[PDB]
């Protein structure tokens, strides 16, 4: 036996408090509009005119203010989120800026000019949704339960995908279909991207780079760089003898080109190199802070570069030869890129855009000028700013010249489905490969990922890999420096580049010091170092998010530091024991001594993907050994968030577990406590959810019980007359007419209608009113007196909403009346009529439908079971056990083995358990309770003790010989019913362009007939029908040709020949007189040769 | 092989839209391109004489 | 939303105690000895009380009101 | 005829919209306003 401390639970929902799931897509803003704001700002603050050194501009300071609207004119007031979500309108704030602009001869200081605005989070620090209390949510029409983080643009919720790329400042080592080669990607903090490879091919290096035209030998650049004798280029390349014996053909190469001083080597880069100032020059340029961005020169040296390019020399030698390679889906090196940095590109673009914009406009009006005083306020406009930003939110497409990049698909519509669905677009991860089919190895499960990204969460179809969620314990380390850390480094006893040789660099007990893809220095005795490193990182002095890892292999300590890292926090073991105790976590029980003040006190700490590389970690407190340096707190936090809804996931499948979250997210559901205020296109609603009996704490952490998108259901499994078949499951007809699965739909109709540039308005007409009766006529019914539906009425098919008469050029107008397309009569909930940012009306309707289950319909089981309905049984059938109890939904036992799910049977179990006693019972992954001590229990109250029961067939009326499986169970209604997939068409539209039937089930179409099918037509032997259904049924057209020329007449006359005798009549597609009228424009003239088909 | 007679195709070739949002027509890339090349051709003629 | 007049597989009347539910787990009862007491004797009309959420309490807090 | 009645969504006031004049509210600030209840019979089932 061994200590063990069952208190460790509730360090997960303390550590959640404070940051986690949702929080760090507001943290990654807040730090973004307070320091890279300023940032930005201090980076371009100066800007000078080219006419006369004497006007100038200068910035003091920049800030964002409050959400704000600026109405008809001079009226600023507080604005709601549910305001401009019910406007169409868009969330921002102004930026106030103070300038300074130096007119005629003095000075002036304008504080508080706006230049722009900006767009604001809606749980940020500067929106008014902040530290506010559910009585004060309710009073601003909001829910309280909304996690937030999304964008507010024309009155959508659109949510950016956070991306992951590949780390840059590193060397790769990858193979390809020649052999090895090596690369180096570079990018600094200013804009300017290199992609260098050292490439090998019969024992001789070469180097290639964009700007340069043809490879060149490293030793040439090794002499063009510095380093003149060749002796220390051997040095410093590996002293060993197996490294020399294959630098051997470079140094022949080297010695054979008439090239032996640096002047020499500088003349041939030149002559190698192309660029579209002496060659010497250019040459020099080109190697000292182009190719090779991240390492910086003082004045010249190249000595770092040498180093640099030394290393990468021995680490392409040392893979050379071996079996050892470096693989991109390792995910300690591949980083994560949230909407911060994104915005941070695109706003410095725009401030450089707007600095070199105004810089243009005020250059050749100083000459020409008519005044003596010029003022820059005038000369200034702030539209441009909000409509680039207010673009490149709402379409998505980041395109930055200045970067040279083009990306699509970054902004996506927030899924406000279910609550589940809405959580789970906020965690939604994306990659930044495309749709390859040939690509196995990133989508396949990889052994780094573990604790981060939920395995089992994964779309299925095409991307089954490539789109991943976060876990529940999982934080993504900011941007932070480097001074302190290397003034450390410094103090240690680090030695520097500069004073040591190429020689000691091979020896073993040598090591390099790697910091951000930088040789920091020589160290000797790296354990004591990293010893050192990690007791500062406890104490306190340096920050907690500071990776330090060793390599033995490659012999390097590698220090990362940068933004962007994945890492989870791990309780301390002391060399047998955890230092956490029972009166540490009753404190944090009482209230005091939190997640922070842990983090002081040396009791958790924080570890990279590539840290836990060099430790080991505990799963249990048993399995703790001496050798363990961590301890993980819960082994149940490795699920994500919609893979918390599976009771026991350890008993299900891992298909049937991915299935289940993928489907978690369509199940439909109550949405939030504002449902009925909100207007959103369309929406789905249930009638009573009920309370899941078989929760998981994963569940209470969330907080899923008080907004349920399921229902309980007394379950039988067991076969019923015929219409059991693999998924199909059957209902019951009472239970349907009580109301069991009652769901509500409802869409939105909006209509905007403004004014013209010309005197030019619109009117609605209202009422039409007969002669006979004092009564609205057929067409306008539902049409109130002002010109709009009144709300709570009934609208049938073919039934006009809302008048709307147009302008055709006194003037003539055109009615347009929106006219409501259903299959089923709608019901009329409200209307709302406000006005725009434009001064225009707006007109929302919301329609809504009640919907009752029906044979046709999609339902799951919570366990990646999904099926279809069968046939609804009446009560007369059902038979009970021995109270009373009729089966609601009869599953069928043949489907299980099948599916192997065994976390049902346990489920049901349990449930029936709970229902009986009165109590929750827990089913969290890796625990819960057991088989044992639920047996038991069931045993108390006077049922069997597993499942069985005794039933008595009602159908004929004698008892059944084996036992059936009787118990509660919470199912889930999904989307897709019968009554939306479901649509015919016989004669309807078609297309201009060709006549065929159009496209999509709105606009009265017809199916596609591809060569999928044509195929097995063909091997059946039928002609017939295959002519019938793809020319008399799809498109007929009698086209007149003449037999001498082949060529398309008219009315049986030719304009070629001038002949009425030789003439004649066809069937023809017009697809085929299409293509054959379209390719005359080619120069080509496709002449026909009628032959007699009767002889 | 040398474009001398441009061959106009015919108009049920090229059919044109109507949007009605703000009374727009647009007819095809087509048109727009040979009423193009007209203009290219008699600023030609003008400029010889 | 409100709590079912009728129950969904036998159809007992069990809309008609939620209040006295309401008002006897405030009176020191264990959830499956207020169940017993108030009348509910198998787990076919148990279940309708026992897991059942209030929402419409929540919904009248933005309801319109007047002034 | 009859002033079409309208209610605002803040505080709820009967007011009145004449013709093509600022949809505003006379007593507070707020800028949408609601349509009132048809007074019509309607037909409904409970089956
Ligand atoms: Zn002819
Ligand atoms: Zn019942
Ligand atoms: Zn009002």
């Amino acid at each position: 036996p061994i200590p063990t401390v069952e208190e460790k639970w509730r360090l997960l929902p303390a550590f959640l408090k404070v940051k986690g799931l949702v929080k760090q897509h507001i943290d990654s803003f807040n730090y973004f509009i307070n320091v890279e704001i300023k940032k930005i700002m201090k980076a371009n603050e100066k800007v000078t005119s080219d006419a006369d050194p004497m006007w100038y501009l200068k910035y003091l300071n920049i800030y964002v203010g409050l959400p704000d609207v600026e109405e008809s004119f001079n009226v600023t007031r507080p604005v709601s989120p549910h305001e401009c979500r019910l406007r169409d309108m868009t969330y921002s704030a102004p930026i106030t800026v103070d300038i300074e602009y130096t007119r005629g001869s003095q000075r002036i200081i304008r504080n508080a000019l706006p230049i722009g605005r900006m767009p604001i989070m809606l749980r940020s620090s500067n929106c008014v949704l902040t530290g506010k209390t559910p009585a004060e949510f309710a009073k601003l029409n909001e829910c309280p339960l909304d996690p937030g983080g999304y964008f507010i643009v024309k009155g959508v919720e659109k949510v950016i995908l956070i991306q992951e790329q590949l780390s840059k400042n590193r060397i790769i080592v990858e193979a390809d279909r020649k052999g090895a080669v090596g690369a180096s990607v570079t990018s600094s903090t200013h804009e300017k991207k290199s992609r260098t490879n050292m490439a090998v091919k019969q024992g001789r290096f070469y180097l290639r780079h964009n700007t340069l035209s043809e490879d060149i030998p490293i030793v040439i650049i090794f002499k063009a760089m510095g380093v003149e004798s060749d002796q220390e280029i051997v040095q410093m390349i590996g002293t060993e003898e197996h490294v020399m014996a294959a630098f051997g053909p470079s140094l022949e190469e080297c010695q054979k080109a008439q090239i032996f001083t640096q002047m020499q080597a500088l003349k041939y880069i030149g002559n190698k190199v192309r660029r579209q100032k002496t060659k010497i020059e250019e040459a020099r340029e080109l190697l000292a802070s182009t190719i090779l961005t991240h390492v910086p020169v003082k004045e010249f040296n190249f000595r770092a570069k040498c180093i640099y390019t030394a290393v990468m020399v021995r680490r392409v030698i040392l893979a050379q030869g071996d079996n050892k390679v470096d693989d991109r889906d390792y995910y300690g090196n591949k980083r994560l890129e949230l909407a911060g940095q994104l915005l941070s590109l695109l706003f410095e673009d725009l401030f450089k855009k707007f600095n070199s914009e105004m810089k243009k406009i005020a250059d050749q009006v100083i000459p020409k000028q008519r005044a003596a005083q010029f003022d820059v306020v005038k000369h200034m406009r702030q539209d441009q700013i909000t409509n680039g930003m207010v673009n490149a939110i709402s379409t998505g497409n980041w395109s930055l010249k200045r970067f040279k990049m083009d990306r699509q698909g970054v902004t996506q519509v927030l899924s406000r489905l279910s609550y589940i669905s809405a959580l789970g677009m906020m965690t939604r991860i994306s990659s930044q490969f495309e749709k390859t089919r040939k690509v196995s190895g990133p989508r396949s499960l990889q052994p780094s990922q573990w604790g981060m990204l939920c395995p089992s969460d994964t779309p299925e179809g095409e991307a089954c890999g490539l789109v991943k969620n976060l876990a529940l314990m999982t934080h993504i380390t900011t941007d932070m420096e480097d001074g302190p850390i290397v003034k450390l480094a410094s103090n240690l006893g680090v030695e520097d580049v500069n004073l040591l040789c190429g020689e000691e660099l091979s020896y073993p007990n040598v090591f390099l010091v790697f910091l951000n893809g930088n040789i920091l220095g020589v160290i000797r005795d790296h354990k004591k170092l990293v010893n050192t490193f990690r007791l500062m990182r406890r104490a306190g002095y340096i920050n907690e998010f500071v990776s330090i890892s060793t390599n033995l292999t490659d012999r390097c300590v590698y220090i990362s530091s940068d933004g962007g890292r994945l890492c989870r926090p791990y309780i301390i073991v002391k060399k047998q024991k955890p230092a956490v105790t029972n009166k540490h976590m009753e404190e944090l029980a009482q209230g005091y001594r939190n997640f922070e003040d842990f983090l002081h006190e040396s009791l958790v700490e924080y570890l990279d993907v590539n840290e836990e590389n060099d430790c080991n970690i505990a799963l249990y407190e048993h399995t703790i050994n001496k050798d363990t340096t961590h301890l993980e707190i819960e082994p149940f936090t490795l699920l994500g968030v919609c893979a918390g809804l599976i009771p026991y996931p350890h008993h299900n499948q891992s298909p049937r577990n991915t299935y289940q979250c993928a489907m978690g997210k369509q199940a439909m559901g109550t949405i939030g406590y504002n449902q009925r205020n909100r207007i959103d296109t369309l929406m789905y609603l249930l009638a009573y959810p009920q309370k899941p009996m078989v929760k998981t704490k994963t569940i209470e952490l969330i907080e899923f019980e008080k907004l349920p998108a399921g229902q309980n259901a007394t379950v039988a499994v067991m076969s019923y007359s015929g219409y059991d078949i693999e998924d199909a499951l059957v209902l019951n007809k009472a239970s349907l007419d009580r109301g069991f699965g009652r769901c509500l739909v409802y869409k939105n109709a909006k209509c905007t209608l403004k004014r013209y540039t010309n005197q030019t308005f619109d009117k609605v007409m209202g009422p039409m009113l007969d002669a006979a009766t004092r009564k609205p006529i057929w067409r306008h019914e539902i049409l109130d007196a002002d010109g709009i539906c009144s709300p709570g009425e009934k609208v049938e098919n073919k039934q006009v909403l809302v008048n709307k008469s147009m302008p055709t050029v006194q003037p003539q107008y055109k009615d347009v009346p929106i006219t409501y397309k259903g299959a089923t009569d709608s019901y009329i909930e409200k209307v709302m009529i406000s006005s725009n940012a434009e001064d225009a009306f707006l007109i929302k309707m919301l329609l809504r439908q009640t919907r009752r289950p029906e044979i046709g319909d999609k339902f799951s089981s919570r366990h990646g079971q999904k099926g279809v309905c069968g046939l609804i049984v009446p009560q007369e059938d059902m038979p009970f056990c021995d109270s009373g109890i009729c089966p609601d939904i009869i599953m069928n036992p043949h489907g299980f083995p099948s599916r192997m799910t065994v976390g049902k049977l346990i489920e049901l179990l349990a449930g029936k358990a709970g229902v009986l006693d009165g109590r929750f019972h827990y089913g969290t992954a890796f625990g819960g309770s057991k088989v044992k001590d639920v047996c038991e229990d069931l045993v108390r109250h006077g049922y069997n003790y597993l499942g069985k029961d005794y039933v008595t067939s009602g159908i004929t009326g004698e008892p059944l010989e084996a036992y059936i499986y009787f118990g509660p169970v919470y199912y889930q209604k999904l989307k897709h019913m019968v009554l939306d997939k479901m649509h015919a068409r016989a004669r309807g539209p078609r297309a201009v362009l060709t006549r065929q039937p159009t496209e999509g089930r709105s606009r009265d179409g017809g199916l596609r007939l591809g060569e999928m099918e044509r195929d097995c037509l063909i091997g059946y032997g039928a002609s017939m029908l295959l002519l019938e259904r793809l020319m008399i049924s799809s498109d007929a057209f009698e086209v007149d040709v003449c037999g001498q020329c082949g060529l398309l007449g008219y009315s049986g006359w030719c304009h070629y020949c001038k002949s009425s005798c030789h003439v004649s009549s066809l069937r023809i597609p017009y697809a085929c007189k299409l293509l054959f009228q379209e390719l005359q424009s080619m120069n080509i003239i496709p002449r026909l040769k009628l032959s007699k088909y009767n002889e | 092989l040398i474009l001398t007679r441009l061959l106009v195709p015919p108009l049920c070739i090229r059919p044109s839209v109507v949007s009605d949002l703000k009374s727009g027509t647009n007819e095809d890339d087509l048109t727009m391109k040979l009423t193009e090349i007209i203009f290219l051709n008699d600023v030609i003629k003008k400029h010889r004489i | 939303m409100i709590i079912p007049v009728r129950c969904f597989t036998c159809g007992k009347i069990v809309g008609n105690k939620w209040e006295a539910y309401l008002g006897l787990l405030q009176a020191e009862y264990t959830e499956g000895d207020a169940l017993d007491a108030l009348g509910l004797k198998r787990y076919c009309c148990r279940r309708m009380l026992l897991a059942h959420v209030d929402l419409i309490e929540k919904l009248l807090n933005y309801a319109p009101l007047e002034k | 005829q009859q002033p079409m009645i309208y209610i605002c969504g803040e505080c709820h006031t009967e007011n009145e919209i004449k013709s093509r004049d600022p949809i505003r509210c006379r007593e507070c600030g707020y800028r949408i306003m609601y349509k009132k209840r048809t007074k019509r019979l309607v037909v409904f089932d409970a089956r």
